């Protein structure tokens, strides 16, 4: 998969756990 | 998931051209009956049966030949010669319609590691430390001779470690994923199995190395203790969520040797959660220790399996005076080759205690 996409999904998730 | 891109007698007898797994290629006829399913998939089915001369059970392992992939299974398999990797006694070829099929008779094993695990789960229990202990060690065992070879298993998870109960020998079995690996030639990033699948996989790595065997061990390790897998999911992102809500964020640099095309993304700081709020309070440091020195973010960080064989944790193995809960001896634990200690001989006076050398 794209590295890009990978990232803002990821990001997006660790957002989600950290905020 | 996937890899890189006979006469009937009278019981039921069948009777097979059959080629011997190790040694030069000298076929010999084969006969076996009572064969039922113990097993099927989409790879193929798996069959229990007798041999007609020796009485002994044995698995028939039938796999598609697909020509579209690479299928190394074979010709990795006969090279292989260890007490804790499953015998390939013989392969044959067999007749899906104009279509032939690659049947591998093996070693029967009764149980794996995953079943057992299932058993103290429903039970609300835990596998006995011992026990732990015992698999654990024979599996690093299994992976010290594979890699010796550059061999990487590729699959590593305890559906395909198998158990004899009454002797407590493990067996490594599928080597379907398997592969030596060679610097500057490419891998498939989508091998090893979901859970199991280390981060630099995840991370879509295409030059990684056989030191993936050892973060799914570490997390075969992890799942025995704790009773679940410890990093569950659907999807990498899923999985890799679980990983950094133990191991917290990896570094830039930890990044960079997953796979350096991640390098430059803001990934949020998570905080790691220590391993011993991981797993039980009754949970032995040497097996929180161990644990956490196999699942490392840099595969060059994680211990080798020989010297994971080394570890402290497993130094009750080497007490003279121990047994099996049910009264036997352990399995053979020290006969290591020089082939199993070619990574690093002076482990010997480690792994080899004084009593073992009588
Ligand atoms: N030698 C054996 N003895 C008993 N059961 C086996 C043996 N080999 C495999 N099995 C069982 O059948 C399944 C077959 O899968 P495996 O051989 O691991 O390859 P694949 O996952 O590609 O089908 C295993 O999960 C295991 O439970
Ligand atoms: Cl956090
Ligand atoms: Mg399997
Ligand atoms: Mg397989």
């Amino acid at each position: 998969v794209e590295p890009q996409k990978f990232a803002e999904e990821l990001i997006h998730r660790l957002e989600a756990v950290q905020r | 998931r996937t890899t890189s891109f006979m006469k009937v007698s009278r019981s039921k007898v069948t009777t097979v051209v059959a080629t011997p797994g190790q040694g030069p290629d000298r076929p010999q006829e084969v006969s076996y009956t009572d064969t039922k399913v113990i097993g099927n998939g989409s790879f193929g089915v798996v069959y229990q049966a007798k041999l007609c001369d020796s009485g002994e059970l044995v698995a028939i392992k039938k796999v598609l030949q697909d020509k579209r992939f690479k299928n190394r299974e074979l010709q990795i398999m006969r090279k292989l010669d260890h007490c804790n990797i499953v015998r390939l006694r013989y392969f044959f070829y067999s007749s899906k319609k104009d279509e032939v099929y690659l049947n591998l008779v093996l070693d029967y094993v009764p149980e794996t590691v995953y079943r057992v695990a299932r058993h103290y789960s429903r039970a609300k229990q835990t596998l006995p430390v011992i026990y732990v202990k015992l698999y654990m060690y024979q599996l690093f065992r299994s992976l010290a001779y594979i890699h010796s070879f550059g061999i990487c298993h590729r699959d590593i998870k305890p559906q395909n470690l198998l158990l004899d109960p009454d002797t407590a020998v493990l067996k490594l079995c599928d080597f379907g994923s398997a592969k030596q690996l060679v610097r500057g030639e490419p891998n498939v990033s989508y091998i090893c199995s979901r859970y199991y699948r280390a981060p630099e996989l995840i991370f879509g790595a295409t030059d990684y190395t056989s030191s993936i065997d050892v973060w799914s061990a570490g997390c075969v390790l992890a799942e025995l203790l704790l009773g679940q897998p410890i990093f569950p999911g659907d999807s990498g992102v899923d999985q890799l969520v679980e990983i950094i809500k133990v191991l917290g964020t990896p570094t830039r640099e930890q990044i960079r040797e997953m796979n350096p095309n991640y390098t430059e993304f803001k990934f949020p700081q998570i905080k790691a959660h220590p391993w011993t709020k991981v797993f039980r309070p009754r949970t032995p440091p040497e097996a929180i220790a161990l644990c956490s020195r196999l699942l490392e973010y840099t595969p060059t960080a994680r211990l080798t399996p020989l010297e994971a064989c080394a570890h402290s944790f497993f130094d009750e193995l080497r007490d003279p005076n121990v047994k099996l809960p049910n009264g036997r001896d352990t399995p053979a634990l020290f006969n290591f080759t020089t082939q199993e200690l070619s990574s690093n001989p002076p482990l010997a006076t480690i792994l080899i205690p004084p009593h073992a050398r009588h």
